[PDB]
């Protein structure tokens, strides 16, 4: 049953299956293998190994994408008759249910690397039935909650652990060295508290440069703060207008306009989607139908260098996808740098729009909100004769997603991010979900929530 | 959609979430748990 | 793409002139908020891996 009062609680239940999927991997391993690419697997779902999502944050954007591409075509260009499905979802749960086994079997069904001798005789039983049963009960979740829901961040706080859980993770489990802290070059006692108190006797060896290169994360994590402040400061952009509400007189209820904030969501949304290409450019290649001469001639790449042999597509579909993500600027080579700032650039100005545009920004969506709560229409115009709110919506959007989406691209050749785009991306989530969450409670505050 | 019509919840219910818990321990180590 | 880049320069003056920052004291709040939420994360991270790494081996006991 519908209440707002039951929804709260729903929400920590979905963080309470987060919390127990990640902890059944842990106390065993399979450890044929791994699978999924690694850069990737971790944006997804870095934390447990082995029954990872496989259907969240990517696959989303799959089903939907339909709608994006034949409306930007502008005349659906020569596709088949897209309507199907009979007559609305049913097959949204059809596709993310295929897709989470579905990964885990064409790993070793096509290409890739995986010898496969059947899915497996027994590695298969065991492995991707595992893999499967965690993607499976968090689909049929979200399908559920879009049916009459609207609230909870139990997919943001998995993001959210994702920045700051792993920081403390490798803190707190070496006995090794580790990657993370001291800089030393052997045993020497690494503890983040343990390196602060040697530290400050003599020097600290961090006010700032390019230090010695890569070397620990925590120069990093310094160097994070100055991206965190420009994030920030674009969330604070508002045009206001929800004045004179319930009367009209002066006094009013004020509705926050999200502007520029929504439009970049999009984007993050399809820097995943846009990620995944060298899986498939690699099988038209080498593994589709018959050795056409142009499936062949498009992709390639991968006669050649950097010692794989087999070569993935790591020659130049994944240089014109990626950086190199060396420390400064252009670097070394112009080319592979100058090609990944134009190729998102243009794919994120049209994403930013359209996701957030079909689910309720625009003044046809508003319109149908502003006569059941009332604004009061605001001292606007006789039937709104050349509409404030509607035309500035498209200007507004476009616009407040290609700062961000340009910013992540541009911070991968900076030094100051850890691992280059993804991290940029993923530190912009957490702020507008929590921004987002304080609304839904109201309750004057921004306090606990936990289980309240 | 399907036959079964019980989506939600709300206790004894999560069977497969149940059953999913007890295979792991089983297969490797962690608090030297024996290898399957 | 050269379509957009119109549009585009006339809203990037328009954005600045129009919008006045997070006003001093909300740079602190905004800030604040996500270092409480950041915070709840480490707690969990000790609970996780600080307890029950050193029982296959001792290496700081848990």
């Amino acid at each position: 049953k519908i209440q707002f009062k039951e929804k709260v609680l729903w929400t920590a239940i979905t963080l309470f299956i987060f919390l127990v999927c990640c902890q059944i991997p842990l106390f065993g391993i399979m450890s044929s293998d791994s699978a999924d690419p690694f850069y990737w697997m971790r944006v997804i779902l870095a934390s447990n190994r082995g029954t990872l999502m496989e259907l969240g944050i990517s696959p989303i954007v799959t089903s939907g994408l339909i709608m994006q591409l034949l409306a930007g075509a502008k005349i659906i260009e020569v596709g088949d008759t897209p309507k199907d499905r009979a007559l609305f979802n049913g097959a949204q749960k059809l596709f993310g249910m295929i897709i989470t086994i579905g990964q885990s079997i064409v790993y070793v069904m096509t290409g890739m690397y995986g010898d496969p001798s059947e899915m497996g005789a027994g590695i298969c039983l065991l492995i991707t039935i595992q893999l499967f049963v965690a993607g499976l009960i968090v689909l049929l979740l979200d399908e559920l909650l879009q049916k009459g829901y609207g609230l909870g961040s139990g997919i943001s706080l998995f993001i959210a652990t994702n920045i700051c859980e792993t920081i403390v993770w490798k803190a707190f489990s070496p006995t090794t060295v580790n990657t993370g802290r001291g800089m030393e070059f052997e045993g020497a006692i690494i503890a983040l508290f343990h390196l602060l108190a040697t530290r400050t006797d003599k020097v600290r060896a961090l006010r700032e440069a390019f230090y010695r290169q890569n070397l620990p994360n925590l120069m990093n994590l310094i160097a994070t703060i100055f991206v965190f402040a420009v994030v920030i400061y674009f969330q604070g952009f508002r045009v206001d207008l929800p004045i004179k509400s319930a009367r009209y007189r002066g006094q009013y209820n004020t509705y926050p306009i999200k502007l520029f904030y929504t439009s970049n969501i999009p984007i993050i949304l399809q820097s995943a989607l846009v990620s995944n290409l060298y899986v498939i450019s690699q099988m038209l290649s080498a593994r589709f139908s018959g050795n056409l001469l142009v499936s062949l001639l498009g992709t390639w790449s991968d006669t050649s260098s950097g010692g794989p042999a087999r070569a993935y597509p790591v020659g130049g579909l994944c240089h014109y996808l990626s950086p190199p993500e060396s420390f400064g600027s252009v670097l070394e080579d112009p080319v592979h740098a100058v090609v990944y700032i134009v190729f998102m650039l243009g794919s994120c100005a049209f994403f930013s729009k359209t996701w957030i545009e079909v689910s309720g920004s625009s003044a046809k969506d508003v319109a149908k909100q502003l006569k059941e709560q009332q604004m009061v229409m605001r001292g606007h115009r006789e039937t709104s004769m050349v509409h404030e709110l509607n035309r500035y919506i498209p200007t507004a959007a476009a616009f407040g997603g290609l700062c961000i989406g340009a910013l992540s691209v541009l911070a991968d050749f900076l030094g100051a991010i850890g691992s280059g785009t993804g991290i940029l991306l993923a530190v912009t989530i957490i702020y507008q979900y929590f921004e987002i969450f304080v609304k839904e409670q109201s309750e004057v505050g921004s306090m606990g929530a936990l289980l309240f | 959609e399907d036959s079964p019509g019980l989506k939600v919840g709300p206790v004894p219910v999560l069977v497969m979430s149940l059953l999913f818990i007890a295979s792991v321990f089983m297969l490797h180590i962690w608090g030297k748990y024996t290898r399957s | 793409f050269v379509e957009p880049s119109r549009q585009f320069v006339k809203d990037s003056i328009r954005l600045v002139k129009r919008c006045t920052k997070p006003d001093r004291k909300e740079f602190q709040k905004i800030a604040m908020a996500t270092a409480i939420g950041f915070a709840i994360m480490g707690f969990i991270g000790f609970f996780v891996k600080l307890i029950h790494i050193p029982i296959n081996n001792i290496i700081v006991g848990g």
